[PDB]
């Protein structure tokens, strides 16, 4: 069953953008997020995400400015992944629909 | 309100720091050079200040992200996944000068154009305090061990107690440092990324990739 | 802040995928709205279980109870309670400013607002939300995202200008009000800003 | 790219003994993303066990799974001559759905 | 639950083949489907995947851009389209149905994985 | 369309040119032991699109950060000519790509 | 008519309302050539958006680069200048003694 | 009477943006420029400036690009501010029509 | 130089008011005009300024949004549009004419300052 | 945001003595951005001395200014009975036109 997954304490460790094969007028900004301090056994140690970007409207989207900002600062996030899937390096990736920063222990356990 | 306790991340084992302490690399005591990174870069590391911080949160965050470098490098096959980190506690005597306070004085008396904005904009975000010449072993009180093992994904924190520590009633000197005018051609403030950490804080801990902060402060 | 009941979506999102411009509701906000809880009584049928951001709100047959849960535990069920993040307070537009602030805790949905929490001496003060897709300051988004990014990279004290004609509830369990951003001014003490 | 290895190879067991197969991975797999298959000579495989903890509808109650991690084992216990085939182990914990080498069981 | 596995294999090193899966009785619109190849040398390998509505498709490393997957619910059939086949494509191509995962991969969502259990007789494709 | 995938590569050159009516920016990747990698994405019917402007900021960011990048390129039909760049990835800072 | 000046550093930026943003390129201190870009008017008008990014990066970091100009456009924005100024064909960061540039 | 001013050896110490009252098509970009060597309480150390940026044109105006550059490097610049006045924090600020960086003490007294 | 300061101030806090300045001898088309309020407790305070053609119009911190200034040089008048008045708006409002600055501010340009020299009888506004 | 404080609270001097009125500024304004007003009770203020080294029109010569800095003074030579009013010092060196407290001189 497809449903939205909300993740916690994830940092964006890689960012990329690739041409969207489905439509020539859109554009995919993908990335990799990792749980802070988790081991390899956990499924959150390496989660792929991708979100679409329109190529007709100029300017960086609200999603991209954060994904730019939270990348070199290595801040934790709370990513609303899903429920749709996109392609990243052949491997499937979960689409990103909402991203929120980590205030502290209260909302990022 | 100068702080009474300052912190410093380092990788040296406590059994070696507690017997020798730290030591400034060089005799060049230019305030702007240190806060920018010209005196802590490769081939020109001659700063007379060893870098500390007044916020333990900032030192944990650097540790909290230096841990992820071991995790990330383990996947790439360049490491073993382990990590042994240390956060020291030092009581500030009358040789610890603030960085934000000292930068403002350097700008306010040597011309506005003599200093870069982000050089002092980083000291405020770092809460950094510079220690002149050396931090004696008597000024070190407790070190926080951090052990991370990639097989289990569990972190163990232990805190040791120093034996050479001499407890006194000291504080950081509120008077900013006075240094001669910079004669070098400063290009920009060198910062280590993920997260943004000054050149002197980052480099004295342990090749590094050092990026001019201005080049990334505005999104292309 | 407890969002008013007027923001409840008539057709809630399915499997946690609320429509663009909406957000999942936390159990704390439902617990604080007496009108919303009473309103849910006549719309929830029997033995029907609906998910929230934290927990679930089961049907009126069980008695209409709210059960807390970790995030993602309530998303699996079909209907998810989502509320629109845009509201018309009706207060006339004015230049409200907050001095000595630093940008923190970014947030942005897909076709929604880039937002930040401006914090002085530890406690939150206000949140400013800007979008290039909807609103009355839409055309000015591109000019502000560059200054917001610069003041977020380095914690420089600025003066944040907000307009109260639009109130935003994008953040979850927020103890602060979020409004529309209308300009950022880096503060110089000698120029009498901070 | 998780490589699943079944080290025993080819097993020759009497029609009364108990059959033990070992499937191990280069990295740890969640217990829910591993399965076992039976490929009788000449036909298509059908799943016996999924998630190492439950059987398909038509599977008889003679096959059991094992614990999670990097070691997974399947046991046949009572071994009728009908169960001479080649057994595979499959993972779906990542993008590449990678099977294993397969172990051939022989009944004398 | 029976599949026929139409499509026959003989092709020169550049040619193209269109293999077809067909559901006999059970409806196919509500389940995902897979293609699995079996070379006697290298063992069983995974070819491609397809979702229920066709939104998500993924392929292997060797057939990442060459092969293609299509599904038609009107005839309750599943198709595989091949680009130029080199000599390494000699194998038997099967059909699989991952039962309850409408989305292609259930490993991201954390949901339980139910394994296939419906394979067709297979078709032999060689070059 | 033979495409090669490169990982653990750092940008050294970043040259923005003017070839005919359209424009291009040619970037070079360098590893310690491997040969030089040269590639450049150019305007090809993307006049109304903003595809060139979006990635151009990424390569400049990749040069500013001095970080490892992972490019995919289709090699040129003629030797010595840089290939066309399709996807650009920036590896974790102070770290390597998986 | 493409002419370049290698081993240049970008200093002395000029900018005026509704007109060109310029830069003076100096070699060993003494200026050698100047360039300008403008999104409103100019032959290479569409190149400002693609070139303001590289122009900013080279100035802030002070890296040695190569400047491409065309003498088909001569600008006199710099008062009492001892150097000519043209339109900006492009900026190139290349290794010394390299083949690409 | 309003007359155009020419200021030498000014360093930008603040940058700001705000909406334009007369028309929503434009938006003002402001700042504060301090003269080198001026007294702390002298009016030359608190000179405010602004200029209008058109919002129908996505991207950045040429004035913004170099202003961001000099602000980060704290470089001197000769500023041709005048004669119009634009509101800035409710306080008058001279509109900037052209601004050039300094070349030395010879041309910037 | 005479100014009449027409209109009177008695308005409930949620109301609006519109004062008027009317010159007598000096033509109003070439001089800056100020409004200054005189609170018996807090002393004289500045309200708003306006330029000769109306280009520049600056108000005070407390009356930044509620107050409005306007002119009609054809009829030799100066107006002040008042929005919702709180309790702090109770003062005596005057009309001031800065002599030699047709723009709002002369300190920006470095020009010398001449202070007002023309004032009206005043109008009383209470809430 | 500059506050002008007049430290003379209230004076009652002889009709022939000399009165000095101090105006302290928060910041060191220049001399050319000062003015002095006189508000007799029942009418609007009138300028006395603008740009303290200079006088206005229609005013006797008994009024004199002072120098620049942070402190400035207004000098009245002979307090005639007509000079019983409240005296202010304003500022214009910054955007807000800030007036002084108001020193009352009564005879």
């Amino acid at each position: 069953v497809p449903y939205v997954l909300v993740k916690t304490n994830m940092v964006v460790t890689s960012v990329a953008m690739k041409p969207y094969e489905v439509t020539p007028t859109r554009m995919l900004v993908c990335g990799i997020a990792a749980k802070l301090g988790a081991a390899a056994s956990s499924p959150d140690a390496h989660v792929p995400f991708c979100f679409g970007k329109d190529l007709k409207r100029p300017g960086s989207s609200p999603m991209e400015v954060m994904l730019r900002a939270v990348f070199m600062q290595q801040r934790p996030l709370r990513m609303f992944l899903g429920p749709k899937q996109l392609t990243f390096e052949g491997k499937p990736a979960l689409e990103l629909i909402r991203m929120v920063e980590c205030s502290g222990k209260q909302d990022c356990p | 309100d100068p702080p009474a306790t300052v912190y410093r991340y380092d990788s040296r084992p406590p059994e070696d720091v507690f017997q020798n302490g730290f030591t400034a690399w060089g005799n060049n005591d230019n305030v702007l050079e240190h806060l920018t990174g010209r005196s802590c870069q490769v081939g020109s590391s001659n700063s007379a200040f060893v870098s500390t911080s007044s916020s333990r949160r900032y030192t944990e965050v650097y540790l909290e992200h230096r841990m992820q470098e071991a995790v990330e490098a383990e996947r790439a096959g360049r490491g073993t996944g382990h990590f042994i980190g240390y956060i020291y506690e030092v009581r500030a005597d009358n040789n610890f000068y603030g960085a934000a306070s000292s930068y403002f004085e350097y700008v306010d008396t040597y011309g506005d154009n003599a200093g870069r904005i982000l050089a002092g904009a980083l000291a405020t975000y770092q809460s950094e305090y510079l220690a002149h010449r050396r931090i004696p072993p008597e000024n070190i009180r407790r070190v926080t061990r951090v052990y991370h093992n990639g097989i289990t994904g569990e972190t163990t924190t232990t805190e040791y107690s120093n034996a050479r520590y001499v407890s006194q009633q000291t504080r950081a000197n509120p008077n900013p440092y006075t240094s001669r005018r910079s004669v070098a051609s400063i290009v920009g403030t060198l910062v280590r990324m993920a997260p943004v950490v000054g050149a002197c804080m980052a480099r004295q801990a342990e090749a590094m990739v050092l990026v001019y902060y201005e080049s990334i402060a505005y999104s292309f | 802040v407890i969002p008013p009941k007027a923001l409840f979506t008539q057709q809630g999102g399915a499997y946690g995928r609320c429509p663009n411009g909406t957000r999942a509701l936390t159990v704390a906000e439902l617990r604080g709205n007496a009108e919303l809880q009473t309103y849910l009584r006549q719309i929830t049928p029997g033995w029907s279980i609906y998910g929230l951001y934290d927990g679930t709100y089961l049907g009126q047959a069980y008695g209409g109870i709210i059960k807390d849960a970790p995030p993602g535990a309530g998303f699996i069920y079909r209907e998810t309670f989502c509320i629109t993040t845009i509201y018309k307070t009706g207060q006339p537009a004015a230049d409200h400013y907050y001095s000595k602030v630093t940008a923190t805790r970014l947030l942005a949905s897909t076709n929604s607002r880039l937002c930040a929490v401006f914090v002085r001496d530890g406690q939150s003060v206000i949140g400013a939300c800007a979008s290039p897709y909807e609103g009355r300051y839409r055309d000015m988004y591109d000019a502000l995202r560059r200054l917001l990014y610069m003041i977020y990279m380095s914690g420089l004290a600025v003066r944040v200008h907000v307009s109260k004609e639009e109130q935003y509830y994008d953040y979850e369990d927020a103890t602060f009000q979020t409004y529309a951003l209308t300009g950022i001014s880096l503060c110089n003490p000698a120029a009498s800003i901070c | 790219d998780i490589v699943l290895t079944q080290s025993p190879g080819t097993l020759s067991l009497s029609p009364g003994e108990r059959a033990t197969l070992s499937c191990r991975a280069s990295r740890s797999l969640s217990s829910v993303y591993l399965a076992w298959y039976q490929q009788k000579p000449g036909q298509a495989p059908r799943l016996l066990i999924y998630g190492a903890s439950s059987r398909a509808t038509g599977i008889p109650d003679r096959f059991s799974g094992s614990g999670s991690g990097t070691d997974f084992t399947l046991t046949i216990s009572s071994l009728k001559p009908e169960d001479s085939a080649v057994y595979f182990c499959q993972q779906y914990a990542d993008s590449p759905l990678t099977f294993g080498g397969g172990t051939k069981v022989e009944i004398k | 639950a029976q599949l026929v596995e139409s499509g026959g294999g003989v092709v020169q090193p550049g040619g193209s083949l269109r293999l077809s899966c067909a559901a006999s009785k059970f409806t196919i619109s509500n389940d995902a489907l897979h293609w699995v190849r079996q070379t006697p040398g290298k063992g069983l390998e995974w070819v491609a995947v397809i979702s229920h509505d066709g939104s998500n498709k993924y392929y292997a490393a060797s057939v990442r851009g060459r092969f293609t997957v299509s599904r038609d619910n009107s005839q309750n059939t599943l198709y595989l389209q091949m680009s130029s086949l080199r000599a390494e494509d000699t194998a038997v191509y099967y059909c699989a149905r991952e039962p309850y995962c409408r989305s292609t991969s259930c490993y991201l969502y954390g949901a339980a994985y139910y394994g296939l259990d419906v394979w067709g007789q297979g078709t032999t494709v060689t070059v | 369309l033979p495409t090669h995938l490169y990982k653990n590569f750092t940008v050294q050159e970043l040259a923005l040119k003017l070839k005919g009516k359209n424009q291009e920016f040619c970037l070079t990747a360098f590893m310690s032991g491997r040969s030089l990698v040269r590639a450049c994405l150019s305007d090809a019917g993307h006049e109304h699109d903003t595809w060139f402007d979006t990635m151009l900021g990424f390569a400049i960011s990749a040069y500013a950060l001095k970080s490892r990048i992972a490019l995919t390129v289709e090699d040129s039909p003629y030797p010595g000519t840089p290939g066309d760049l399709l996807e650009l990835q920036i590896c974790p800072l102070n770290g390597y790509c998986e | 008519t493409d002419h370049y000046y290698s081993n240049v550093t970008a200093t002395r930026l000029l900018s005026s309302t509704n007109s060109r943003l310029c830069a003076v390129f100096v070699r060993s201190g003494q200026p050698v050539i100047g360039a300008c870009t403008s999104p409103y008017d100019g032959k290479y008008w569409s190149m400002y958006s693609r070139l303001r990014k590289m122009l900013y990066l080279i100035y802030v970091a002070g890296i040695s680069v190569r400047v491409h100009v065309s003498k088909e456009e001569q600008y006199y924005d710099y008062e009492d200048a001892t150097f000519e100024t043209y339109a900006l064909t492009g900026i190139s960061i290349c290794n010394p003694g390299s083949s690409l540039c």
